[PDB]
């Protein structure tokens, strides 16, 4: 298992220019994010998440915690193990993230109460 | 329905409030309470619209929003909303995020450039949503 | 904490700020402009208060709040500040919320009030959360 | 909890897609890419179905569903939903992966029975799972 960390560590290093952070959460998808200077490329970031999926024999969803939902930031946030970055990189993410979900959970509460009866 | 003629009546007086501070714009870069006053008329601007789409939504049940900018893709993906104008006013979330959440340092030239450009897209969603 | 410092710099910086466009109050209730400033004042304040609670709460692994509120609510339930400190933190998120959002009609002497008196409730806080 | 709502959200949407684009069903038989747009969503439908059940077996802790179909399993025996409920969930199971391959001539007859008797069965899942 910490083996497989290391090649996702690296393989992301050697294909993310400016990379800052790498989260794993989550026999099915190995569930990978990633936050770096800039938002990846989408089709690129499919393209990277198949290279790792080949890599580890097993699927791979990379997710780019730039341009990510705030619901799914947020469940990084709350689960996903730091597997690579500083901790104040971390910590900067996960205030930043917790601020913007407390904000949205007080914007789509209507919505919410409405499709739950 | 009313809430809606508040949140555009809310938009309108944002929108000459920025029209009035901001002047000739020549200003803007020297005086800090100009810059705030105009900040702060765009994040409500920006809150009244992404309201108004919350409870659009609401209405027509088009699905739960997962970000503050997804509330306007849940429109441009039901066809009520054009993409251009669904793309920028998810730029005008993100300036917002930006600016009340205070995850990077504000750019003031991105700020004169949605006042010099800008304003006309919350005018055009005042127009689309106003014959619901 | 590097963050923590960058945050309370924010807070002093904006209180400041409030401070010195509120002046003797003469021109407060007949002038927009500096309504609008210390306004966007105080929701800086207010968020990065928020900030570092929601910091606080992920470090010292005590929950991650719902409500910008249950954050304010965990710090006084794990004796880091004060039950009135809460309290007053909290409505001051109130008035944030009233004063952008406007889901209820703005009483200018409310904000007159809390720049009167209730500055001293986030110097408070700075100088609590300093001495962790 | 937000998985389950994002599941509920999705199960909902998909069958608004089924009901749209299938309509009242004349030009159905007739055109393949309706089929194929009713079959996949189907699937979503009957997939997001079996996420759920496993999430609140393993919330709950019901157990260690064996399949997709002892998940729904584990749901009856707790009398969370019923007997016959459980087994039309177990009836979709089969249609997912009948349906991925292009037997036509069976499958159509099949699609048809399943859009206009057993979509209620995911609303009833949806109604006694939104009571948690």
């Amino acid at each position: 298992q910490q083996l497989n960390e290391n090649k996702i560590i690296k393989l992301l290093r050697d294909n993310i220019p400016k990379l800052q952070l790498i989260y794993l959460f989550g026999n099915s998808d190995i569930d990978i994010a990633v936050l770096a200077a800039d938002t990846l490329d989408n089709i690129a970031r499919w393209e990277l998440a198949q290279k790792l999926a080949s890599a580890l024999d097993s699927d791979v969803d990379l997710v780019d915690l730039r341009s990510a939902s705030t619901v799914l930031c947020q469940q990084v946030v709350t689960q996903g193990k730091q597997l690579w970055g500083t901790q104040q990189d971390d910590e900067l993410f996960a205030v930043k993230t917790i601020s913007m979900y407390q904000h949205l959970q007080a914007e789509r509460q209507a919505i919410i109460d409405d499709v739950m009866a | 329905n009313d809430i809606i003629i508040n949140k555009i009546a809310t938009i309108k007086r944002c929108i000459k409030r920025i029209q009035q501070v901001y002047g000739d714009g020549s200003q803007f870069k020297q005086d800090f309470t100009l810059q705030d006053s105009v900040i702060l008329n765009l994040q409500r601007c920006c809150e009244a619209c992404i309201d108004i789409a919350n409870h659009i939504n609401r209405q027509q049940q088009l699905g739960i929003p997962q970000s503050s900018r997804d509330s306007f893709t849940l429109l441009a993906q039901n066809n009520l909303i054009t993409q251009p104008l669904s793309d920028n006013l998810k730029k005008m979330v993100g300036l917002r995020n930006i600016a009340v959440h205070d995850y990077q340092e504000l750019n003031l030239d991105i700020v004169v450039h949605v006042v010099q450009h800008h304003l006309e897209d919350f005018e055009q969603f005042i127009d689309v949503i106003k014959a619901e």
